[PDB]
């Protein structure tokens, strides 16, 4: 069996049953990653994501050398690359980890049709998510749960997620090690940022190193018993922890089930004789919840044609969008967030809310689809389901939430880090301002602006909205929207919010 | 407590004290046995009601097109802001979603629109999409 | 047949279909088509004025707009304009208003979807268009006119025209109306059942003009309090004498107050018994002010706070449960309450709270309750399954 294994996500060798399947059969095994290098000059992805990806691939490549095989990086489209590769390798069996996402699913349907009528058998596993998303929906009467609390009610009545699959051994690697073509496997070699057309100059090391090896180490540190034992938000947390797992999850450099059980195990050994609360797994469960909600909704990342999304009249405004995208709003908190975003590829979820809210219902009133697109380009952990998900949640567009909670571009920031040292890390044209005025530079006397060598209106821009008058405007608009949706005639705002299936 | 009689036959009797909503009829002895083109599957109906999309009805209306057709034609005869309103509320549910062509099939309506008449109509109608 | 059923029948049916369904319906046959343009199906219309430049939505078809005006100008009674961010949109609305000479409107709404594009018009162009309605509609009941450049003079045209009719007036964020301005409205329009406006235009004279004898009983008064300019503005003060006169005349009145204030710009605010009934703090609130809310608002029904700060509010929530025996609905984010105090809170009102929305981070555990324990206790006193709200961690 000349079996090809196909990485898309699931960029790892641990808990990769699709790969166990490519292998169980003997004959030849090649691991490939199709990559579209001229779709890669396209802006749909910044350096940080691309760089994260190549490093995952390089690590994979390295991991495969340790198994006397190598990583095959073919270039172009899956369709009309798999054909040519089929003949050329006399391929027998193609395997990959299942993709629940609408586009992915469709893509994969075509690929498997085009494999049947060509003699190649296909085997898929689902190891990107904790459960079979399809089962969860079956059990919920063939509809996805549309609130997290309902999502939890259900999971709590369900069986535990499968345990992580063991990795393939060398043992069965030679049993199908391929003949790598010497100085030509580097016509299948992992490209470089320069190659994909990226200015590489004064880069510096990635804040989030890519690949399974890094992911596995971060896991162990993350779970180091007493460091872990913590559960009041910090501020230190705004900075990219070296134990954060989110990008590895999104790329599949880290198996989500592994993470699940190692979590379980440690909790067992700490709180002892006990079964833990679902909140322990909060990070993994929200992910599942967005995945589950997204599999059968191909318009999931849009407003129109999206059955779960409330139609809200956002204004198209590339001017305001740009100011937000570029960290040129007057608000240090907001601009500090967006700067760290663009720079490193990760920002704490509390900062995601601040920034998401500022853009949607809090201030700019720009559509959430636009926030999605910017995050898709900059945020390492933002895939289709999870990113559309949070944006619909945050803009109060879906999932039946309450819209009265405000994220102040000044207050919320000062309260999550009064010291101002976050702002002083990313907005350094403000080193000099005292904490007293740094969340609100324009409210400092010129005597203080000058001692800080920063003149609001010059060195740093002035706020682009009066938050108060905006707050008042946007609250009203939500009010109306939820009112005509509940048909609630009445004067309270907690009552305009439906809590499940429309009315 | 009084009594009546239909065009086809000579059968029925009914109160007027409990039947507090005998309207477009409260006009004969307001000056038996005086009723024309109607029938009987019209009595309990107005009777279950008239002491207060409720169903029942979905149960009570689950009849054949031909019957629903006359239920409405009878519905008017004797005003019924509930039982004509409701036979209508129904026909509506049948319509909502259809194309002009689908509404014609599921109602037996032959199309008597020349072609100018009809094209002129579909033109104005697309104005009702935003 | 069904084709020629009746026609006043088809109308009954049509009353039950949305516009596009009527349109298709009206295509079925000659006899049904004649039902479409009947006045009863045209008492009501909402104009969508928006542009691909500036809107993700769809506009009302331009041809439909002409047809409405040509064929139903005298059937229309309830009309609103939703207008998006572009000037051309606000200008289109005016172009439509200015043609409503044969209209007799009971209700008119001018809604700004996004940026307040009516403010982008030259004043007189807007006024002139609105005037066509003030003058020609003799039975005007409601008027929603937020984010609009209307002025004192035009209000006098309004009053002089429909003072025998006006019941709703919503007009907050209307910069060219001065306190002296509204007074004429309150004064002459004896039927004014409800009114929404900025605090700046709220005066003792106004309250008294509304507590007066000639006047009907108010059902609804909504006030917005906005920090519209610098980092700490100093609001004026109403005499308690005015507030007390006000509940006296209208004892079931609802008094909705939304505050968007900063650090204690609140000084003039909760200093004596107000008849306040609904409250929203859309910016931030002080523990001290919240205490004064407790001491001051025996009529609170709903209370929503979006943020407060640092000090656990244990005693403020307890006092409010204590003194607001009418409290049915309560929402809190971005502040702190001990679990124990929160439980003590729900024990008191409890069965009375139809709505209770708390973001998770608000609760602090103690020697007695852990985060995992409270949803069970709170649910028991509420009488329904209940949880603190969560936010996604992505």
């Amino acid at each position: 069996a000349s079996s090809v294994h196909w990485f898309r996500k699931g960029l790892r060798l641990h808990d990769n049953p699709a790969l166990l399947a490519a292998v169980r059969g003997a004959r030849c095994v090649r691991c490939v990653y199709i990559l579209d290098p001229w779709f890669a000059a396209s802006s749909s992805v910044g350096i940080n994501r691309w760089r994260f990806l190549l490093q995952s691939l390089e690590d994979l490549d390295t991991s495969l050398r340790k198994l006397n095989s190598r990583l095959f990086v073919v270039r172009g489209q899956p369709a009309d690359v798999f054909p040519r590769l089929f003949k050329e390798w006399g391929v027998t069996r193609l395997t990959f980890e299942y993709d629940s996402e609408p586009f992915g699913k469709e893509r994969d349907a075509a690929i498997m049709k085009m494999a049947k009528e060509a003699g190649v058998e296909v085997v898929t596993e689902n190891s990107h998510t904790l459960y079979d998303l399809d089962r969860i929906i079956e059990l919920n009467g063939q509809k996805p749960p549309l609130t997290y609390k309902r999502f939890q009610a259900l999971i709590s009545r369900m069986e535990l997620p499968k345990k992580p699959a063991v990795a393939v051994s060398s043992q069965q690697m030679e049993s199908c090690r391929a003949e790598i073509q010497e100085n030509h496997d580097d016509t299948y070699g992992v490209p470089s940022l320069e190659e994909l057309g990226f200015p590489t100059e004064g880069l510096g090391p990635a804040v989030w190193q890519g690949g399974e090896t890094e992911a596995l180490a971060r896991l162990d540190k993350h779970l180091e018993r007493k460091a872990w034992v913590a559960n009041r938000m910090n501020a230190n947390s705004l900075l990219a922890s070296p134990t954060g797992l989110s990008p590895y999850l999104r790329f599949g450099c880290l198996s989500c089930r592994l993470f699940y059980y190692r979590l379980w195990d440690l909790y067992k050994k700490v709180k002892r004789n006990s079964t833990p609360p679902l909140s322990l797994f909060g990070q993994l469960l929200w992910r599942e919840f967005f995945y589950t909600a997204a599999t059968n909704n191909p318009r999931f990342d849009r407003m129109e044609g999206n059955p779960i999304c409330i139609q809200i009249p956002w204004d198209r405004n590339p001017e305001a969008l740009a100011k937000w995208a570029e960290g040129k709003t007057g608000f240090p908190w907001i601009d500090a967030i967006m700067t760290q975003l663009r720079q490193e590829g990760w920002i704490h979820h509390l900062a995601r809310h601040a920034v998401a809210c500022f853009l949607t219902r809090g201030d700019l009133w720009v559509s959430w689809e636009s926030g999605v697109r910017v995050f898709d380009e900059l945020l390492l952990d933002a895939d289709f389901s999870v990113n559309a998900g949070s944006w619909m949640w945050l803009s109060c567009s879906a999932f039946f939430q309450q819209f009265f909670h405000c994220y102040c571009p000044v207050g919320f920031g000062r309260r999550t880090d009064p010291s101002g040292d976050y702002i002083r890390r990313y907005l350094p044209k403000l080193k000099g301002f005292p904490s007293r005025y740094i969340y609100e530079p324009w409210n400092a006397p010129e005597s203080v602006q000058k001692a800080a060598k920063c003149i609001i209106g010059v060195d740093y821009p002035r706020p682009i909205v009066n938050h108060a008058e905006t707050s008042r405007l946007n609250i009203e608009r939500m009010k109306q929207i939820y009112q005509q949706l509940s048909r609630y005639r009445g004067l309270c705002l907690l009552a305009s919010v439906p809590s499940c299936v429309e009315d | 407590s009084i009594k009546l009689q239909s065009s086809d036959g000579e059968i029925f009797e009914v109160d007027v004290e409990i039947a507090k909503q005998s309207v477009t009829i409260k006009t004969m002895l307001e000056d038996p046995v005086p009723l024309p083109n109607v029938n009987a599957a019209i009595l309990k109906k107005v009777i279950q009601w008239c002491t207060h999309i409720p169903v029942w009805d979905q149960e009570f209306l689950k009849v054949d097109q031909g019957t629903l057709f006359e239920l409405i034609l009878a519905a008017n005869y004797l005003d019924i802001k509930g039982l004509l309103d409701v036979t209508c509320k129904t026909v509506a549910n049948m319509i909502k979603g259809k194309t002009p062509e689908e509404i014609r099939k599921t109602f037996n309506i032959k199309n008597d629109f020349t072609e100018e008449e009809e094209a002129q109509v579909r033109k104005e109608n697309q104005w009702c999409e935003e | 047949d069904w084709g020629n059923l009746l026609q006043d029948i088809i109308l009954q049916v049509f009353k039950y279909l949305p516009l596009l369904d009527r349109a298709h319906a009206s295509q079925v046959c000659r006899n049904w088509n004649q039902v479409f343009h009947m006045p009863d199906l045209w008492r009501c219309f909402e104009f969508e004025l928006n542009q691909p430049a500036t809107s993700y939505l769809k506009a009302t078809h331009p041809e439909l707009i002409k047809q409405i005006i040509k064929r139903h100008s005298n059937h229309l009674q309830y009309v609103s304009f939703k207008v998006d961010s572009s000037k051309e949109s606000a200008e289109a609305a005016c172009d439509i208003l200015s043609q409503l000479v044969n209209c007799s409107l009971k209700t008119l709404g001018l809604i700004s979807t996004a940026r307040p594009s009516f403010m982008d018009l030259p004043k007189s162009h807007f006024i002139s268009a609105l005037t066509v309605v003030f003058v020609n509609s003799k039975s005007l009941s409601s008027l929603k006119i937020d984010d609009t450049p209307v002025d004192d003079p035009s209000l006098k045209v309004l009053v002089a025209n429909n003072s025998d009719t006006l019941k709703l007036l919503k007009m907050s964020s209307c910069p060219h109306v001065s306190p002296a301005g509204i007074l004429c409205v309150a004064d002459q329009c004896h039927g004014l059942r409800e009114l929404a406006l900025n605090y700046h235009l709220l005066s003792d004279e106004l309250l008294l003009a509304l507590s007066s004898e000639k006047h009907v009983r108010l059902e609804h008064l909504r006030i917005d309090v906005v920090s519209e300019n610098p980092g700490q503005t100093h609001f004026h003060t109403i005499q308690k004498s005015s507030w007390d006169a006000f509940i006296r005349h209208s004892p079931k009145v609802n008094l909705v107050m939304y505050f968007f204030l900063y650090e204690e710009e609140f000084d003039p605010f909760f200093r004596y018994e107000i008849p306040a009934t609904h409250l929203y703090f859309g910016r931030s609130v002080s523990k001290d002010v919240l205490g004064r809310v407790g001491m001051t608002c025996p009529r609170l029904v709903e209370l929503v706070v979006c943020a407060n700060g640092l000090r656990p509010l244990d005693e403020e929530l307890i006092r409010i449960a204590e003194r607001c025996k009418n409290l049915s609905a309560i929402g809190l984010g971005e502040c702190e309450v001990s679990c124990s105090a929160f439980v003590e809170f729900v024990k008191m009102c409890g069965g009375r709270l139809s709505q209770l929305s708390i973001m998770e981070e608000v609760l602090i555990p103690d020697q007695k309750y852990s985060l995992e324990q409270i949803h069970w206790e709170v649910s028991k006193h509420l009488g329904r399954v209940w949880f603190p709200d969560m936010m996604p961690t992505w």
